[PDB]
């Protein structure tokens, strides 16, 4: 599974640019298409999301307007149009894969990203704990805080966490709250209710190295938190 | 309340029913044939030139902008009343009758005539609960090589009661008759009675035309005006 | 001796099949009924839930 | 003129009145049922059950407004003439979409284009129903407006009148001869091109097929021409032989309904 | 000898009746006399699962009772959320012939098998979101009635041949043949224990075989026509057989002779499927009288009617926690039906 970009680089502010995801490996048409950008010192941030036959596009209040995002299913295409850029549009962009349905693994996969470069209601999602030393072989918990409770009458949790170590795109860890992904070790777990929730990781290795971060995907507004560290 | 991926789910249901509903409006443009008859009876060369050039064999052909399909169940060797009602609800059966077979004799008894089993299957498959309007096409196969066998052999082996003149005409028209006197259930069900052209196109063309009369009378009913 | 060789099966067939031991119909049907009788407050089909509980509405 | 003519028409149309709503409103029950047990119908349930709809409704509204102007009893609701116009129209256009549907169904026509047309028909029936509905809105809206000038008055205005009403009747029976007629054509082209390829039973349906749509045809023509020569009433018979005028009108129409009642396949299906 | 033979096997299947005759001493009718009647269960169609444009051959419910699967001849196996009426899958068969379908315990594979005589094997989970053919187990010269998952890597198929077979799924082939059948099995159950199967053919008796041994553990009779249907108790030693006889019969594998029949004057047609409820209580049939009967198993009396078809109930099947009953039917509908407090 491939989730290449292209697209990006410097560009002066107030132009336009476009960036193209170039899926290889899957099911474009099946699949829901997300973008989602992250500050190049700091967290992620969700941006446009569009599903499966374009029948529902979703933006976030920052980039409303300005950025128009759809796909070329008989190319395998994810394209983001994006208008008069501001200073804060500089990040690092990424194509997440989310197939929607019961038990499904949304945001499983993510693409590279596009580095771009400007010239000069919402659920909140809190971490406090931020930088962590660990050491390898130990047991570590990692808390996130919702604004409010993410429990759904249906009698899901929704939150996914993603671990981010450094050089290299995301990767999804744990979703709806308590499942385990697919290709990811045993040792992460997560577990909470209501409003304070935690992923667990009995013991640290080498690779666990890096960022992680907690979404919630109740209200679609999707929020990331900030990301707690962990280091040697 | 939904859920934002439960109603991400709810667009998936929906973009897999309009899937689902064009596959159905698809498939219904079709012309579902169910072919079945006795062995060697002409089946396998009755599929060979309407293709025009184990399990349940599928055979998709195109006639006039018309799509066809073929279900031969002949390698199938179980209780047929098992699953014949999987059927119910093909356009036409087209049997084949080998029409030669009216002197030689089953391998596996020698106390039945070939072409007494294949009358006991007519009658089986005509009066058959499940096809009580289906149509029926009923292809007389070998022809040709009934045209040499009855200055040999009489007909008197096959069916005793037999008036005489043995020529070839007769002969076919008495195993017609014979045939749809099976038909119990008469004025719903129809036997569209060809002698094949081995060496010929219209095997197909006859198969066209019934089909087409069978959709024409299927629409009708739907209308209710029959 | 293909029929030969089909009744000698026929015939081990049974022969393995008549030393099961048996128990009294008396005693199964027991059995069959304590089983019945002590998932029957579990079964939601049997005894109706109650429509909270209920995940069909 | 003799009372014992006058009572006699008017127990048969009472009679006749009934069990047209009773066949209507057992139309309405078993084909609504059935629509909601399946959630889809084929066409011809959809055109007989808004048709179905449309006598119960037509025949209340002409039982109500013959009774009103036979008894002379003024009421707010007994003369309620607008009513029945757009019913009426309303089970012309229903009439002519049924054999608009049958004309493309029977059809064995084998064109892309119109095999395309064909099954965007079958698709968006429903929608050809609104249609029918809203066209049929569209063209009362001259008969309820001409109706409000009258009564505001109560020349031009009676010419103007009659001749929204004519055309409202007769642009769905265009369609409906024009259908009928091609598929007589249709059906009676395939009996006669037959030849070494008899097929009795099929002959047989396709016989039977024409000789109810020759039923059909001459019902809802004679229908069309009574209503016809009322709105030509001025200058023909006067309505002082309203009962027997009534009788006739809706005998026509209790043929026509018992025809689709045996036309109906869900019915016999469900019988 | 062979004259021999045969006289010795009637001395056999003699010895064999004397010994259930002996056995029987009070069938489950007796024992049942003072037992509280079940009552009438009346059922609702909580949910109606519609979008199969084809008669509907079989259904099978996942292991989290939650997920459904349905097969029809429309070429469609169509994986629903009960739950929400949601149609999670619909993956596009090969052959558009089926006559049976199944969820795999941990619900990573589906079955799917027909006139083709291949059991096709879907793989769910993958990276790729599309159900593909993970794999297409033959050998089967008879058309497949029943499929039957055991661990995701070894699956029970009965067939058309008078044979079960038992199918490595990595490898492909037939670790074990199940003969003995004179008719060919027109269904087939699996043990809670997973260590028997049973199955039922046309010649008018179920067989219960042992899954590694491959060999025919004990054969029941009793019917008088083909055994369409057969469903495992939830003990695990019984099980009930549906045939083209308007007859429910339940044996009980300790003791080979049946228990009792469920039988009533009204109806004559043929039972399609056969499944139990989690107590043991209820047996629940479908008919060819468009319309499916909970029977109550210990007294035999007609508990209730689930008529909501207007075609033959094909399938038949019980959730796991015992929360729901799917009823697939010829109609191409799919009714989920529950009770009401
Ligand atoms: O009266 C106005 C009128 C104009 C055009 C067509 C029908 C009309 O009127 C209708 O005539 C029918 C036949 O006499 C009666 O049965 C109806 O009750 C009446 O409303």
């Amino acid at each position: 599974v491939q989730l290449v970009e292209s697209g990006g680089g410097l560009v002066q502010p107030g132009g336009s640019r476009k960036l193209s995801c170039s899926a290889s490996g899957f099911a474009f048409s099946s699949f829901g298409m997300h973008w989602v950008r992250q500050a190049p010192e700091k967290g992620l941030e969700w941006v446009a999301y569009i599903s499966s036959g374009s029948g529902t596009i979703y933006y976030a209040d920052t980039v409303k307007g300005r950025f128009t995002i759809s796909r070329d299913d008989p190319k395998n295409t994810l394209f983001l149009q994006m208008t008069s850029l501001r200073s804060e549009d500089t990040a690092m962009y990424y194509c997440v894969r989310s197939i929607y349905y019961y038990g499904s693994s949304p945001f499983d996969f993510w693409g590279q990203g596009t580095t771009l470069t400007v010239s000069s209601s919402d659920i909140v999602m809190t971490q406090a704990t931020s930088s962590v030393p660990v050491t390898p072989g130990e047991s570590v918990s990692i808390s996130c805080r919702s604004s409010k409770s993410l429990l759904h009458s249906n009698g899901n949790t929704y939150l996914y966490w993603f671990l981010q170590r450094p050089g290299q795109s995301p990767q999804l860890l744990i979703y709806r709250m308590s499942n385990l992904a697919s290709g990811v070790p045993d040792r992460f777990s997560g577990s909470g209710s209501g409003t304070a929730f935690t992923l667990t990781i009995s013991r640290l290795e080498a690779e666990d190295v890096g960022v992680y971060y907690c979404m919630q995907h109740l209200e679609y507004p999707l929020t990331f938190g900030a990301g707690t560290k962990l280091e040697l | 309340t939904v859920s934002a991926e439960d109603k991400a789910a709810a667009e998936r249901s929906k973009m897999i029913d309009k899937n689902l509903r064009e596959d159905g409006e698809k498939a219904a443009r079709e012309v579902k044939l169910l072919l079945l008859g006795a062995g060697e009876s002409g089946k396998n060369t009755i599929v060979k030139q309407m293709k025009i050039i184990t399990g349940i064999v599928e055979t998709h052909f195109t006639f006039k902008d018309l799509h066809f399909k073929m279900f031969d169940v002949g390698a199938q060797r179980s209780e047929r009343k098992k699953w014949i009602h999987c059927f119910e609800g093909v356009t036409a059966i087209i049997f084949c009758v080998a029409l030669s077979a009216y002197d030689l004799v089953l391998a596996e008894d020698e106390e039945m005539n070939r072409m007494h089993e294949s009358m006991k299957l007519f009658d089986s498959i005509c009066n058959n609960k499940w096809f009580t309007d289906t149509s029926i096409i009923l292809f007389l196969n070998k022809k040709d090589l009934f045209e040499e066998k009855i200055t040999h052999s009489p007909l008197t082996i096959c069916f005793p009661e037999y008036t005489g003149a043995n020529k070839y005409d007769e002969a076919a028209s008495y195993i017609q008759s014979k045939f749809e006197d099976l038909n119990k259930r008469k004025d719903t069900k129809e036997i569209y009675t060809h002698f094949t052209c081995s060496t010929d196109t219209k095997n197909v063309q006859f198969v066209f035309d019934a089909v087409t009369d069978v959709i024409i009378k299927n629409n009708l009913k739907d209308c209710g005006l029959f | 001796t293909a029929s030969i060789a089909q009744a000698r099966k026929l015939v081990e067939q049974l022969k393995m099949e008549a030393n099961i031991d048996r128990i009294k119909v008396s005693k199964a049907a027991a059995d069959l009924m304590a089983y019945c009788e002590a998932h029957a407050k579990e079964d939601p089909l049997l005894t109706p839930v109650p429509a909270s509980e209920n995940p069909f509405r | 003129i003799p009372i014992q003519l006058t009572v006699f028409f008017m127990i048969i149309y009472v009679l006749e009145s009934l069990t047209i709503i009773v066949q209507s409103s057992l139309i309405v029950a078993v084909l609504g049922r059935e629509w909601l047990q399946v959630r889809r119908l084929m066409p011809v349930d959809m055109i007989l059950i808004s048709l179905g709809i449309s006598r119960f409704c037509l025949q209340w509204a002409s039982m109500l407004n013959n009774f009103c102007s036979y008894f002379n009893l003024n009421y707010v609701l007994c003369n309620l003439t607008i009513t029945w116009e757009f019913f009426n129209i309303l089970t012309f256009w229903l009439n002519s979409l049924l054999t608009v549907f049958y004309c493309i169904k029977v059809s064995s026509f084998t064109h892309h284009i119109f095999l395309w047309l064909r099954w965007r028909i079958l698709r968006l029936f429903p929608w050809i129903l609104l249609g029918c509905l809203m066209i049929t809105c569209v063209t009362i809206i001259p008969s309820a407006i001409g109706n409000y000038i009258q009564i505001q008055l109560l020349e031009n205005f009676h010419q103007y009148q009659f001749q929204a009403h004519t055309v409202a009747l007769v642009i769905p029976f265009i369609l409906f001869l024009a259908s009928t007629i091609f598929l007589m054509a249709s059906l009676t082209k395939q009996i006669q091109h037959h030849s070494t390829g008899h097929c009795n039973p099929s002959m047989k349906a396709r016989f039977t097929a024409l000789r109810s749509l020759a039923v059909l045809f001459i019902v809802f023509t004679s229908y069309f021409l009574t209503i016809l020569i009322t709105i030509i009433g001025t200058l023909f018979d006067k309505r002082c032989w309203l009962w027997v005028w009534e009788a006739f009108v809706y005998a026509f129409i209790l043929m026509h309904s018992t025809s689709l009642m045996l036309s109906s396949p869900t019915l016999k299906r469900i019988l | 000898e062979l004259d021999q033979l045969r006289q010795e096997a009637e001395q056999l299947k003699n010895q064999i009746r004397d010994a259930r005759k002996a056995c029987a001493d009070a069938t489950l009718s007796q024992i049942t006399n003072n037992i509280d009647p079940v009552g009438r269960i009346q059922m609702r169609t909580r949910r109606t699962l519609r979008g199969h444009l084809a008669k509907i051959y079989a259904m099978h419910w996942g292991t989290d009772s939650r997920l459904l699967v349905s097969a029809s001849q429309d070429g469609k196996l169509i994986i629903w959320d009960s739950y929400t009426t949601n149609k999670v899958h619909a993956i596009p068969l090969r052959s558009s012939w089926v006559m049976t379908c199944a969820y795999a315990p941990s619900g990573n594979y589906v079955a799917c098998g027909g006139l083709d005589n291949i059991c096709s094997i879907y793989n769910l989970k993958t990276r790729e979101g599309n159900v593909r053919v993970s794999r297409e187990l033959a050998g089967h010269t008879g058309y497949l009635s029943c499929c039957r998952f055991l661990d995701d890597n070894q699956i029970v198929t009965s067939s058309g041949d008078t044979t079960c077979a038992l199918w490595d799924i990595e490898t492909g082939q037939q670790t074990t043949t199940f003969t003995g059948h004179t008719g060919d099995v027109m269904s087939l159950s699996l043990a809670p224990d997973t260590r028997l199967f049973v199955s039922g053919a046309c010649d008018a008796s179920a067989k219960l075989w042992d899954v590694r041994e491959g060999m025919c553990r004990q054969t029941f009779t009793g019917h008088e026509s083909d055994i369409n249907a057969i469903c495992f108790f939830p003990n695990g030693n019984a099980f009930a057989t549906g045939s083209d006889d308007a007859t429910c019969r339940l044996f009980d594998l300790r003791a080979d002779q049946e228990l009792m029949t469920y039988s009533h004057d009204n109806i004559i047609c043929g039972i399609t499927s056969v499944s139990f409820s989690k107590s043991g209580r209820l047996l629940l049939a479908g008919y060819d009288d468009f319309n499916c009967n909970v029977w109550d198993a210990l007294k035999a009396d007609r508990a209730g009617v689930l008529a909501g078809h207007d075609n033959r109930v094909s399938c038949l099947g019980v959730t796991d926690d015992g929360m729901a009953v799917a009823t697939g039917s010829w109609d191409s509908f799919l009714k989920i039906w529950n009770g009401s407090s």
